[PDB]
């Protein structure tokens, strides 16, 4: 309708989890173990076709590397590790399912806990000890087929307790520095006080909070405890993780059973052929399990350097969050998550990032009749910011993303021209504080 | 095995244990090479010292996940003696472990750095995350 | 088809998607900023038009004051697109190469069971036809080896388009949020001005 | 010169048009149709290959559903159909076409 507004006449503190990709197992391959099986022979011939493991290992060693970079520079953009709080409740604010816990030795929050949990590794660890696979019938295991073929994943640079401390520091800033822990050294600030700043980011007038702020605080609970809640019961939130995980999983067990092939020789098995074919026509037969192997094996690693560049896309977009939506306040719609950003917090995840984005929406709009401008003596007043509207009776300016009704005064408006040439120009009064 | 078979194979392929005809005895066939093996080091034409990471395997059992009967002598200084230190990622041999953090110089991993440092060593140390801070909140 | 090359139909149909479209655009006409943030709240359009001039720093009467003058600019700007989209061969360029390269990859896939690999033929039932199984299946790993290669090429080179179709879906994405759904003070990032 | 600005009189509404791709066609590969046609002795010596078909087949099966993600992460991003309006001039704003 031309001449009907609606504004909200209420609000909801909304907690939304993302969760982002940010690296992926460090694979590493002896390429003559994979392809020549420790037999000598085979390994005289491997020589023949060059440097091809050389360059094999040198991109599986670059992506490797690229994951502590991905790592490194989504969660080390703060070179200050402010430690963290001994009050977890800011102005009835209560950070302390986000913070670290002392009750424990692991310096994780309790949220991150639950994301620990929640992802299944398929080794369980990197860790498969020596003594370990030479185990019974039944224990024959892809990860023990995998060590005897040469294939290993490194473990990364920064362990899980030193991500749980980079998010400990960030979330410690943000609940006691806001947006100067981005731009610089940390300015202390009251929470209370920073999320009226927020508030004013997002447009409404910074007594809102104030004059609402047990509520607030309230709902700001409520919804945290809410994400626990999901992450608790929840199978299939953190699935862009586990499916990270699954890929490179198969990736591997593929690799493996992939030298149960033949390739058009007389056998898959090495050793079954030198021990039945002399050097003059076993040598046919090997170079068919050396090309074929080392096609399968250059399969795998052209196959991890599309899904590292996809994960680096991933890591790149998580440290761009982390600057925008964590260290500061983001205008970008929706990059922050659903409805108006007022703040972000960094929770860890295995080989991930979790945000929960905090952000403001806006409830129980109500129509109202508006007009685009005020003509008061002959001359059209417009608002100097929000919107004319009517509650029936009276004429009043009200911001656009919360009703508050104020009265029009000279201070709330500017005049420009004859109120002849705006279209639906109305005729209501405008107070002047001086006349009275 | 079954009474009939003579040798087991993973789903590899490879053969993982045999039957010894004489005595009928299950025998586990290991590979050779078995496990990672890294060396660390500064260029050449710095130093000619090297570290060595042992990508899964724990102290006491270095001389015996490397075949360290079989080495050469020159290697088999690398499998024992001072300068040990069991990392994650497995046993670190040849550099020694320092308390004082410091920035990452070699990435060795698990949160262990080594840098060639003042003599000088290779000297192996946990990262330095960050400056300590505190915010008068 | 005879060589086992398919393509599968796309899941949301071309009237599917100019139905989120049409839903877009309508909201965008009459609710404006709060279509994206929650609830789309109805504001009248010159008066949205009002507060997405204060976006740019332009005071909100410069738009009422010349409002007429505006939506005739408007109209006209939109009435170019349609002229010059009705007479263009190449504004879709960016579309119709995305196009003809998936349909080449196909045909020169297609193409490559022409290979011999060295193999005494290029045919499948002339080997089969002509040897005996001893020494068919020499020639026919040839085919296999060659063949298998030239999927592997393919799938692979498929994974680097696509890679870059998500690169531009991503952007996409992010233009529709931030364009569409919002206003943006992001310098070039929804056209120039 | 250091004590003279250029302010802007008048103004332009533009209307400009950026052409985005979203998808790719989805493709499906029959593996063993493509190597072997038909023949059941090359179909025989293709089992000695393994893994190779299914592995590619797995590939292709990921470029297609990422398709309809591009497509449903672009278009489908309001969950509601807003019906479209019965008049197409909003204030002079013409959105008929
Ligand atoms: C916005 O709505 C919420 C409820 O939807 C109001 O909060 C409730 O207020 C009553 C009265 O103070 C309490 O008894 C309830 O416990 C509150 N519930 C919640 C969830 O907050 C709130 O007052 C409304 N805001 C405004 C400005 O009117
Ligand atoms: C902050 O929230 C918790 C609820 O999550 C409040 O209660 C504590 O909850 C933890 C587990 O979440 C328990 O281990 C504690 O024993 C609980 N303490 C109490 C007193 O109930 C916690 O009190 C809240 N903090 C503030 C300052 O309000
Ligand atoms: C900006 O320039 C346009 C013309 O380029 C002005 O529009 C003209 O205005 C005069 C007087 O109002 C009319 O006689 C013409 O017919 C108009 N032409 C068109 C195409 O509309 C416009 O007034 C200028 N804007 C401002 C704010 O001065
Ligand atoms: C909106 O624009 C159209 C021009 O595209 C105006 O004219 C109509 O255009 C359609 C084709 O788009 C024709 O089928 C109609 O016959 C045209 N009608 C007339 C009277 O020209 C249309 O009038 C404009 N609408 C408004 C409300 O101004
Ligand atoms: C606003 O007005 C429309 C039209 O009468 C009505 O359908 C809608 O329910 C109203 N909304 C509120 C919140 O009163
Ligand atoms: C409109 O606001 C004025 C405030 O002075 C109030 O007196 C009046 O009752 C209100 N009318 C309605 C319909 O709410
Ligand atoms: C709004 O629409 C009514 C008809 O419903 C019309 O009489 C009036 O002039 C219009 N005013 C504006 C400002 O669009
Ligand atoms: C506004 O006031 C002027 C002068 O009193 C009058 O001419 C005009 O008709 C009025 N308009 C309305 C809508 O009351
Ligand atoms: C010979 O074979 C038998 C049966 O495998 C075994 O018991 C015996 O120890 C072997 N050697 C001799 C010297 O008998
Ligand atoms: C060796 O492994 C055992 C478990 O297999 C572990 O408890 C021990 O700590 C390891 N060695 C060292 C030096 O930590
Ligand atoms: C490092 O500190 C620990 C503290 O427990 C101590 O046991 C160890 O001897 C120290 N090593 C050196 C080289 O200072």
């Amino acid at each position: 309708s031309n001449n009907t507004i609606a504004i909200p006449t209420n609000f909801s503190i909304s907690v939304t989890t993302e969760v982002m990709p940010v690296s992926m197992a460090k694979t590493s391959v002896d390429c003559t173990m994979y392809i020549c099986g420790d037999s000598t022979e085979c390994s005289n011939l491997l020589l023949q076709y060059g440097s091809f493991c050389t360059q094999l290992n040198r991109a599986l060693s670059g992506i490797a590397v690229e994951q502590d970079k991905n790592t490194r520079e989504v969660f080390a953009q703060v070179k200050q590790m402010y430690k963290t709080p001994a009050i977890k409740d800011f102005g009835g604010f209560n950070f302390s399912q986000i913070l670290p816990d002392p009750s424990k030795p692991t310096k994780r929050s309790f949220i991150e806990d639950l994301l620990f949990n929640k992802v299944t590794l398929a080794d369980a660890g990197f860790m498969k000890q020596y003594g370990e696979c030479l185990g019974d019938i039944s224990a024959r295991d892809l990860i023990c087929a995998q060590k005897f073929n040469g294939l290993t994943v490194l473990p990364p640079l920064l362990t899980d307790e030193m991500i749980a401390a980079y998010t400990a520091a960030l979330v410690s800033g943000t609940a006691t520095a806001g947006w100067t822990f981005g731009a610089g050294a940390a300015l202390q600030i009251p929470f209370a006080m920073q999320m009226a700043y927020r508030f004013n980011g997002i447009g409404v007038t910074q007594n809102v909070l104030y004059e609402n702020q047990k509520q607030i605080a309230n709902q700001f609970n409520k919804a945290i405890s809410q994400i626990q809640e999901s992450l608790t019961t929840t199978s299939t939130a953190l699935g862009k993780l586990q499916d990270v995980v699954n890929q490179n999983a198969q990736a591997l067990n593929t690799l493996v059973k992939q030298l149960s092939s033949n390739f058009g020789a007389i056998s898959s098995v090495l050793n079954d052929i030198l021990s039945r074919l002399d050097k003059v026509e076993a040598e046919v037969q090997i170079d068919r399990l050396i090309t074929g192997r080392l096609q399968s094996l250059q399969t795998y690693v052209t196959q991890q350097l599309i899904r590292a560049a996809e994960i680096r896309a991933s890591a790149n977009l998580a440290a761009t969050k982390m600057s925008e939506c964590v260290l500061g306040q983001s205008k970008r719609v929706d990059f922050c998550g659903k409805g108006y950003h007022l703040m972000s917090f960094p929770q860890a995840a295995p080989h991930g990032v979790v945000f929960l984005h905090v952000t403001y929406v806006p409830s129980q709009e109500r129509n109202f009749t508006t007009a685009p401008a005020i003509c008061h003596e002959g001359k059209a007043y417009f608002p100097r910011e929000g919107v004319f509207v009517s509650n029936g009776t009276s004429w009043f300016i009200t911001q656009r993303n919360f009703y508050s009704p104020q009265i029009i005064t000279t201070d709330n408006t500017f005049v420009s021209g004859n109120c002849d040439v705006v279209i639906g120009i109305i005729n209501n009064t405008v107070y002047d504080p001086l006349q009275p | 095995f079954q009474p009939f078979q003579q040798f087991g194979r993973d789903v590899s392929d490879f053969t993982d244990s045999v039957r010894d005809p004489k005595t009928l005895e299950i025998l586990d066939i290991s590979p050779c090479s078995f496990g990672g093996v890294s060396v660390i080091t500064p260029g050449t034409n710095t130093s000619s010292e090297v570290a060595v990471l042992y990508q899964d395997v724990n102290c006491t059992d270095v001389p015996t996940a490397i075949h360290a009967d079989q080495l050469t002598p020159a290697w088999r200084v690398y499998s024992t003696g001072v300068n040990v230190f069991q990392t994650q990622a497995g046993c670190l041999i040849g550099a020694e472990h320092v308390n004082a953090s410091y920035e990452c110089d070699i990435p060795i991993g698990a949160g262990i750095c080594a840098s060639y440092h003042t003599q000088k060593s290779i000297v192996a140390y946990t990262m330095s995350l960050g400056a300590e801070n505190s915010i008068a909140y």
